[PDB]
């Protein structure tokens, strides 16, 4: 097995996609050109979090009672609390759409940050050696087509918004006269107003992806790289330090998803 | 990298997961917390009404 | 124009209207037009000028205070 | 590799300047709030939240600037 | 080189990550939500025994 | 060619100095939220208001070079 | 050839510094701005209104600038 | 050959090291100028009448070197 | 021959830039740690829990820059 | 040809930093000036008199490098 | 050759930066923690105590940039 | 003929740096005696003195760079 | 050349940047020496002494560089 | 001999950097001087003294390369 350290850290790169357009799974070493090319690593699993979210809420929602709550539902009712007690200090208007949503972005990012503390080679060890197939990587945020589709959504709601709560009335006042208000300006506010806008979801979902892609990537390098008893002593202080990352993007995206909301549709 | 249409994918698989817990679970929880609230609020309350 | 007054502990050294004043402030000279944003500082001992409405300029003299 | 030698100082000159920009900005930032802080401790968490909620913009470019170094570092080169 | 070297070392480095959150992460975690319960105990029979 | 060996610098130059310019902007302009913050919580809805209704206009030339920079980065080189 | 690189890193020049001042200036203005409406959130609008009269001004030049990096990467090209 | 795009350098140069000299000098000043306002909001047009004066000499420099740079890239 | 320079030449610049951006920042923060405690002394290790808390966002990018930059001096020699 | 371009480009380093120099340097110099004018709108006369003098310290130097620059670009050529 | 002959500019790179990130962050730290002595003479030691803490964490960085510079000058070349 | 030419960059990279270390070291002390002159109106003469006294080292080493830049330009060029 | 005389230009890169570094990084803390002695016209031994105290600690590092430079010169070049 | 033009290029850069780092420095420093002369004019020739005493280390190691660059703008070159 001759993984050489500059080898072994550049397969790591690789997902295990599908041809859209012929069933086949792209190797790694040739990369089919096209836009049908489906990364199964990160869709699959994602969607796994998808369902172990709503199979891990849905499981109380039914039971509680009002009395004095158990364990588990004491830790749900706190995570309820942090996000409505969030939601409720910057959205006004009561449109259901908001409040649920943040819900969903918050803990579906945070259990997309959450599988890369485990090892990294360890899941990829399995699904190559039993299930023999060319390639695994397991941290659904590190792949920016989930991030941008996540940002294209919101952009689609924030877009939405503007219409509903203002109409095209005001929102062609917006974009014309902001932010000098007079004519002799106009023509350059319409291009500031669309970067503005255009560079929300760009932000939103690249922030988050070059977080745990960069701390992807350094338990990438360490474990193949030092004596191998040693790894510990550069790859745990990292780690340590990567669990306060992963849930402050879920708080900063979720928060900033609000933010913008309510600023358009307020 | 190369976008690839996961891009579109991946969307589909996020709303489908907005429209059930908007329904499925929130309201549910909403409420199962509420009642709570309002079970001491109006405890205390009466018990004001009672002492005037 | 603003309603100023001078107290004491003692008695009372001037109430009325004003157009501006310019005080000795302990840490340095200061002048108050109407609208001045909310403002605390001692003063030095020594004269103020007040300007009374319609421009009647006036000379108090403070042994100290707070502003 | 003149070519490949001219990437590793083009990652080297991207995430360089992010990382002095995103250092300096958090540095700023944290100071503030912890100014603020020792004002009114018993505010502490309310401005934790504030100082998470805000130092979330001053990563928007820097991030990015590490999302393309790297990757042209690892995808280009 | 070894692959098996590799799991070895991230096995090590793994449970000594554990080890320090299991001790100085969960505790707190756990000790809010006792926290939690203990103020919804006081919460309700605070107002059931205004009820009396 | 050439061609691909200058714009992998030329893009990344751009966008680390938009960087740059982004982060010591909003870390400064946050700083003083923060500070007018811990000096009259409850105003704090109005500060953020209108902090942001500010940073907006902070980030427009940082975002169009970072724009142009991607621009050439990929779909010209 | 370089005739047309370049131009790309003149580009990248003029309009990497053209952000760097753009955003820097109007982050020190908006503190400033930002401190003023803490001490008396009554003034806001008045404040808002000369703080736009002034940030007209900073912008002048940048936006020069920022125009001409277009000229460059378009017509001269 | 060389004369054409080193020009256009030439040019960045100086209209660059102007956007920054213009937009962190008026930065500063107009900083000053908001918070003297939120002071004395009521003298707001005496501020403006001596903060206009005072600007005038701020962009002179950066005036020249944008006023040389148009010629470096149109006139050559 | 001329390949392996740039490999130093851009873990130099990677790397002063990283010390500069970490130093600036956390010095910065540090003046207002040390501020806080010689204004409420009997309150230092709270605030100094927060100065940690703080750091540790500050010097997220710095020490990722400082690997990559080792990176290439020991992984790409 | 060969003999004249690069001249081009030492005139810019001169007009270009000379023209930072001033505008900051006066940029905070005046400053100043309208903090104390805030203060004592009275003395806003003898102030600004007494700004135009050391103003003129200021611009000493850049006044230098904006001819001598000009010597290149016109006199030299 | 030239490579190890211009290694030696990396060094100068690499370690003159970390000299100013060194100098001017503690330049600023310090500055904090005299101020903090002028106002509470009875409490130096103490404030003196946790400016040794902090101190350490500013030139961390520094530290292996230096001495890889020094690992230049003397292993590398 | 390029021993010629590059004089005039030195001079450059002379001139600009000494220009923009005095007019940023004489505002900013320039600034401090506008707003001690705008509060003790009095003493205006009393710290003008002392302004020049003290400006006067800071104009000691941008004069010695001016010197040897006219020295290179003219005297060698 | 290239063996002989670059090695005179990284020297004199690293006694510009440390030349740079002792100056501010000791500006700064000397003013704030300077206003709290303002502050404490009876601590001036007792504060200096501190000064000179955190004076080494700073101009530690930027003294590598003082001696590596000269060394570089003279027994490298 | 094509490779005086690189002494001339490593003087000027280290007495620009010298030059710059010394003005900033010593305006800092004696800005703070006349805050507090302004503030204690009974006090201004005790500061004054001091003033004198610390200046010597903003400079003293800028000096060095100044020096260093008449050294070889005239001895060597």
């Amino acid at each position: 097995e001759n993984m050489t350290p500059q080898d072994y850290i550049g397969h790591h790169l690789n997902n295990l996609q599908l041809d859209l357009r012929t069933f086949s799974l792209v190797d790694p070493q040739n990369p089919p050109a096209t836009f049908w090319t489906i990364n199964i690593d990160s869709m699959f699993f994602s969607v796994v979090l998808g369902l172990l979210f709503l199979v891990l809420f849905r499981s109380v929602a039914k039971k509680a009672t009002s009395g004095v709550p158990g364990k588990f539902q004491t830790a749900i009712e706190l995570v309820i609390g942090f996000v409505n007690g969030s939601v409720k200090d910057m959205y006004h208007g009561k449109s259901k759409l908001i409040a649920p949503l943040a819900l969903t972005i918050f803990v579906w990012v945070f259990l997309m940050n959450l599988m890369d503390l485990l090892p990294i080679d360890l899941l990829p060890y399995i699904a190559e050696h039993v299930l023999g197939l060319p390639a695994l990587r397991v941290v659904p945020s590190a792949d920016v087509n989930v991030t941008l589709s996540m940002a294209l959504g919101v952009f689609i709601l924030i877009l939405f918004y503007s219409i509903k709560m203002k109409g095209i009335g005001g929102f062609t006042k917006e974009l014309t006269l902001q932010p000098f208000n007079h004519w002799a300006f106009i023509p350059v506010n319409l291009i500031l107003e669309g970067v503005s806008l255009l560079s929300k979801p760009v932000s939103l979902g690249l922030r988050l992806f070059g977080n745990m892609y960069a701390g992807e990537l350094i338990f990438i390098l360490i474990a193949g790289l030092l004596p191998w008893w040693s790894q510990w002593i550069l790859n745990v202080p990292w780690a340590i330090f990567h669990i306060l990352i992963i849930t402050l993007q879920a708080f900063i995206f979720m928060v900033l998803t609000i933010v913008y909301l309510s600023m358009a549709s307020e | 990298m190369n976008l690839n249409a996961t891009i579109l994918g991946q969307a589909i698989a996020f709303v489908l997961f907005v429209l059930f817990c908007m329904k499925y679970v929130w309201p549910p929880l909403m409420a199962a917390i509420e009642k709570r609230q309002k079970e001491i609020a109006d405890g205390l309350a009466s018990a004001e009404r009672a002492h005037k | 124009t603003y309603h100023l007054d001078v107290v004491s502990a003692e008695q009372q050294m001037f109430s009325g209207l004003v157009e501006k004043i310019q005080v000795t402030g302990s840490e340095g000279e200061l002048g108050i037009y109407p609208g001045h944003a909310p403002l605390l500082t001692a003063i030095k001992p020594g004269m103020i000028r007040i300007v009374k409405q319609h421009g009647h300029e006036e000379f108090i003299y403070l042994s100290g205070g707070i502003l | 590799n003149l070519n490949m030698d001219l990437l590793y100082m083009a990652a080297a000159v991207m995430m360089g300047l992010a990382a002095i920009g995103a250092a300096i900005g958090i540095g700023i930032l944290g100071g503030k709030f912890l100014e603020g802080a020792a004002r009114q401790p018993d505010l502490i968490p309310l401005l934790r939240t504030q100082f998470f909620i805000v130092m979330g913009l001053v990563d928007a470019i820097p991030m990015i600037a590490v999302g393309l170094g790297l990757y042209v570092m690892f995808a280009v080169a």
